[PDB]
């Protein structure tokens, strides 16, 4: 059916976390490997973690991760974007991490109210990310994304992923 | 489509307005709006934001009846990453050309399934995210890339012309060069357009 090979050096917990999310909605299975692939048909695949995010989303229909109207969709593109250049990188962490909690003042997910694309990669890359966990030691994180990051990092789906392919 | 259920709590589409960098005029965004014209009746404006000093000429003029169905506000703003947002003020504006990209040309309403709207996103990420600011091995990379892809169609995302196309052309002007042929063919496949051709006229 839909088969996704993982590297599991460095797991993209992304969109692990996508897979649990849409594994009732679609029949998906997970292999180990060196590199990230989702074999879609018989030739068809998708390499990049931001192209395997999207095609999920886009098949598990019950899932709605990918939100419910082209606002949301263009949003949750941003977002994509952003964890994987501003949020993927060492320098202006601090300018980053605070258009991030400025985003989640009045929010309680990053998309329309319920859990997104956006949410999952975002998660992914700022548990990921040295200077978040520094800043975690220091208690010198923003105050939003610690509630919101908190609030994922409890939920059944994020600890499963979490727990099968932290590394750390 | 043409339809305006966009917003789902929000009105309907009205105006859209595009903060952007003049030191790095997008390009795509300029064709972009050419090609929304043909489709839609446009109300364009350009602005100048207060943190900005000598826009050149050509930027100021590069846009210059009854009723509108869609409103196009550019300001030319000092911005890191060019930014959309759909009222006089916002929170999270969606940043970065290539976002932009992918929603105007949405608001023409060709419906893709889920591979080829996949892979229409991952040219756009291509563009962006590696022939933008890549190295010559990476933009070698590239090159090869839609070499590859231009001999199976005529357009980087198949039969069509998609914003895949449209993206990664505009990325391509503005950026050693060894051009193989399917390329070298699918830009003058671009450059044919009317909305690509006048908007390489701006940058001068």
């Amino acid at each position: 059916t839909l088969s996704l090979t993982v590297n599991s050096g460095d797991p993209p917990l992304g969109a692990l976390l996508a897979v649990e999310h849409v594994k009732d909605d679609v029949s998906i299975s997970v292999e180990e490997g060196k590199e990230n692939i989702l074999h879609v048909s018989e030739n068809v695949i998708f390499t990049d973690v931001n192209s395997i995010l999207r095609y999920l989303a886009r098949v598990a229909t019950t899932a709605g991760l990918y939100g419910s109207n082209l606002m949301e969709h263009t949003e949750i593109d941003h977002w994509l974007e952003f964890s994987a250049t501003k949020l993927s990188s060492c320098d202006s962490f601090t300018s980053t991490i605070n258009e991030l909690n400025h985003c989640l003042s009045l929010r309680t997910y990053l998309v329309g109210n319920s859990l997104s694309l956006a949410d999952l990669c975002v998660w992914a890359t700022l548990k990921g990310n040295a200077a978040w966990q520094e800043q975690l030691k220091q208690k010198k994180a923003p105050v939003h994304v610690k509630r919101w990051f908190g609030f994922l990092e409890a939920q059944q789906a994020f600890q499963s992923v979490g727990t099968k392919w932290d590394v750390s | 489509d043409l339809n305006s259920v966009l917003g789902k709590d929000y009105g309907a589409l009205k105006d859209i307005v595009i903060n952007a960098n003049p030191a790095s005029p997008p390009l795509s965004l300029l064709v972009l709006h050419r090609l929304l014209c043909e489709h839609f009746r446009v109300l364009s404006t350009v602005h100048t934001h207060s943190s900005v000093k000598s826009v050149p000429e050509n930027l100021l003029k590069c846009f210059g009846r009854q009723d509108y169905q869609l409103g196009f506000t550019l300001i030319w703003k000092n911005v890191p990453k060019t930014q959309m947002k759909f009222s006089i003020q916002t929170m999270c504006p969606i940043e970065g050309e290539g976002n932009i990209a992918r929603f105007l040309f949405s608001l023409f309403g060709q419906k893709h399934n889920a591979v080829n709207a996949t892979l229409i996103d991952s040219w756009v990420d291509i563009a962006i995210f590696q022939l933008k600011e890549g190295s010559s091995k990476e933009k070698a990379a590239v090159f090869r890339s839609m070499n590859s892809a231009l001999g199976k169609s005529p357009w980087l995302a198949g039969n069509e012309l998609t914003v895949a196309d449209v993206v990664l052309w505009s990325v391509l002007q503005q950026i050693s060069v060894t051009v193989p042929a399917n390329v070298q063919r699918w830009m003058r496949s671009c450059e044919n357009l009317a909305p690509f051709n006048t908007a390489l006229k701006l940058l001068k």
